[PDB]
RNA sequence: AAGGCGGCCCCCUGGACGAAGACUGACGCUCAGGUGCGAAAGCGUGGGGAGCAAACAGGAUUAGAUACCCUGGUAGUCCACGCCGUAAACGAUGUCGACUUGGAGGUUGUGCCCUUGAGGCGUGGCUUCCGGAGCUAACGCGUUAAGUCGACCGCCUGGGGA
C-alpha cells in the first residue's frame, strides 16, 4: 500500500498507542489514504480494468467497515467522517 | 582467368527443387545449377538423384577459378541433403566446412493455412 | 543469488547454437530454471552470448 | 530508496572520453543524496555478435543507489548521446558491493 | 430445491 | 474472478501465499433488480499496412467448381477513440464452510538436524495422475467429490414448433 513511514504514522495518529493497529478506525484510514493515492493513477490509466478491481475491492471494504462503527457507536462515527472528509 | 582458391557452397533444399550455388567468401557468385534444367521435371525434380547431378555440373563451371578448399552451407529442410555433399567429393574437392544455414524465424510472421488432403 | 555476469556458468547451460538447455537434461531445480532463463536474456542484450550458430 | 545496476557501453572510437562521463554523471547523483557502490572500467571487449557495424566494445559496469530523480534524466542523456550505443538499467534487491567476474579474472 | 426460493415464486403448475 | 496472459528493461499499480507476534472483537456468508469486466468476428471516426487472408481475379480439378489445390488480392487482422456484450465463454460441475483411509509426483515456502552434499526429519499454499470405503443410470467421481451435511442464489418440466 504505502511505505513504512506513511503506514506507521497514521496508526499513531488515530490509535491510542503503537499497538492500536487492528482497530476499525485505523483500517478505514488505511483505505482512505490509498483511494486518495490512486486518484491520479486511474485518471491516466482508465484502460487498467484489472487494478480497478483492486480499487473497487477497497471501496467496498471501506463501506462495510463504516457500517460497523455506525451501528455500534455513533459518537466515534461522526468524528472520523469529517476528520477524513467522508459522506460527500 | 581469376584465382580465388576459397569456395562457399550455398546449396538450397526445398520440397520441390534443390539448387546448388557456388560463391566466394565475399558474396560474389561464381555459378549455379538447378534440378529443373538437369533433365528432371516435376516428380523427377523432387528426387535426391537430381541433386547428385546438380552439384557435379555446377562444379564443372567453377573449376576455372582453381578452388580446392570450399565451404558447404546447407539451407532448407528439403530432401537430398546427403546426395549433394557426396557429389562435391566426387568432383575432386577438399571438403572443409559444413554448416546448416536454414532460416529460422522467431515467430516473426504468421504461417499460411493447412493443406488438408 | 544467481547472476548473469558469471558467463562460465552460462556456457555450461547453453548449446553450441546458443539454445537454452532445459532442466530435463541438466537436472537442475525449477526455481533456478526460470532465473537462468532471464539471466541469459540479460546477457543476450549485452552481446555476451550469441543467439544462433548462424552469426 | 531503490538500488540500481546501470550497464552502458561506449563507442570504441571515443574510449578516452569515458572518465569524463564517469565524474560528470556522478556529481549529479551524489548531490541529490545518491550513493555509489561499484565503478569498474573494463576496457575493450570482444562482442559475441556485431552491433552497429563495430567490434571490440568498451564496457563500464556501475551500481547506483539513488532516488527516482536521476532515473529520468540519465536514460534520456544516454539516448541523446551518440557515444553510448546501448543503455540498460535494472532494479536489484539490495545495495551490493562485490567485484565482477571480469575484474577477478583480469 | 430450497424452501426459501419458493417463498419468492412457488412451483409452476402446468 | 473469468475471457485470458509470453523478448528484454524502466516507471505506476493490483491481488495471492508463508513465518513470528501484536491488535479490532462476528465486523460474517450469500445475493433478485442494479453495476462493471468480458475470446474473436462485425460497426462508427481518424490513422497504419509487411505477412496472412472473407468477397473477388486467374489457372487446374470436374458432370458443373461455386469449394478443395495453386498464383494473386480488398475489407479485416495493427493503433487511438467509442460502440456491439454474443461463444463448445467447458472443469459441459454457482459460491462459502465443516468433516471422512490414502499413493505417484510437480510447484512454492518455512521449522529443526553428526550444515557432516544441492541432503535427513517435519510442516502450510497451489496442482495433475491413480485408487479404497461410499456415491452414481453407466461412464466415472472419490480429501481440489460427482462421499456424508449446512447457508443462500440461479435454472429445468416430452421432442419439434422455438
Ligand atoms: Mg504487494
Ligand atoms: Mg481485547
Ligand atoms: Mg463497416
Ligand atoms: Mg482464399
Ligand atoms: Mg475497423
Ligand atoms: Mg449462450
Ligand atoms: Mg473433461
Ligand atoms: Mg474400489
Ligand atoms: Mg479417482
Ligand atoms: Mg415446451
Amino acid at each position: 500500500s504505502l511505505s513504512t513511514e506513511a503506514t506507521a504514522k497514521i496508526v499513531s495518529e488515530f490509535g491510542r498507542d503503537a499497538n492500536d493497529t487492528g482497530s476499525t478506525e485505523v483500517q478505514v484510514a488505511l483505505l482512505t489514504a490509498q483511494i486518495n493515492h490512486l486518484q491520479g493513477h486511474f485518471a491516466e490509466h482508465k484502460k487498467d480494468h484489472h487494478s480497478r478491481r483492486g480499487l473497487l475491492r477497497m471501496v467496498s471494504q471501506r463501506r462495510k467497515l463504516l457500517d460497523y462503527l455506525k451501528r455500534k457507536d455513533v459518537a466515534r462515527y461522526t468524528q472520523l467522517i469529517e476528520r477524513l472528509g467522508l459522506r460527500r | 582467368r581469376k584465382q580465388v582458391s576459397d569456395g562457399v557452397a550455398h546449396i538450397h533444399a526445398s520440397f520441390n527443387n534443390t539448387i546448388v550455388t557456388i560463391t566466394d567468401r565475399q558474396g560474389n557468385a561464381l555459378g549455379w545449377a538447378t534440378a529443373g534444367g538437369s533433365g528432371f521435371r516435376g516428380s523427377r525434380k523432387s528426387t535426391p538423384f537430381a541433386a547428385q547431378v546438380a552439384a557435379e555440373r555446377c562444379a564443372d563451371a567453377v573449376k576455372e577459378y582453381g578452388i580446392k578448399n570450399l565451404e558447404v552451407m546447407v539451407k532448407g529442410p528439403g530432401p537430398g541433403r546427403e546426395s549433394t555433399i557426396r557429389a562435391l567429393n566426387a568432383a575432386g574437392f577438399r571438403i572443409t566446412n559444413i554448416t546448416d544455414v536454414t532460416p529460422i524465424p522467431h515467430n516473426g510472421c504468421r504461417p499460411p493455412k493447412k493443406r488438408r488432403v | 543469488e544467481i547472476d548473469y555476469k558469471d558467463i562460465a556458468t552460462l556456457k555450461n547451460y547453453i548449446t553450441e547454437s546458443g539454445k537454452i538447455v532445459p532442466s530435463r537434461i541438466t537436472g537442475t531445480r525449477a526455481k533456478y530454471q526460470r532465473q537462468l532463463a532471464r539471466a541469459i536474456k540479460r546477457a543476450r542484450y549485452l552481446s555476451l552470448l550469441p543467439y544462433t550458430d548462424r552469426h | 530508496m531503490r538500488h540500481y545496476e546501470i550497464v552502458f557501453m561506449v563507442h570504441p572510437d571515443q574510449s578516452e572520453q569515458v572518465p569524463g562521463m564517469i565524474e560528470r554523471y556522478t556529481a549529479a547523483i551524489t548531490g541529490a543524496e545518491g550513493k555509489i557502490h561499484r565503478l569498474e572500467d573494463w576496457g575493450r571487449r570482444q562482442l559475441a555478435y556485431p552491433i552497429n557495424k563495430l567490434h571490440k566494445a568498451h564496457y563500464v559496469l556501475m551500481n547506483v543507489e539513488a532516488p527516482q530523480e536521476v532515473i529520468d534524466e540519465l536514460e534520456t542523456t544516454f539516448r541523446f548521446n551518440d557515444a553510448v550505443i546501448r543503455s540498460m538499467v535494472m532494479r536489484t534487491k539490495h545495495a551490493v558491493t562485490e567485484a565482477s567476474p571480469m575484474v577477478k579474472a583480469k | 430445491a430450497t424452501v426459501n426460493q419458493l417463498v419468492r415464486k412457488p412451483r409452476a403448475r402446468k
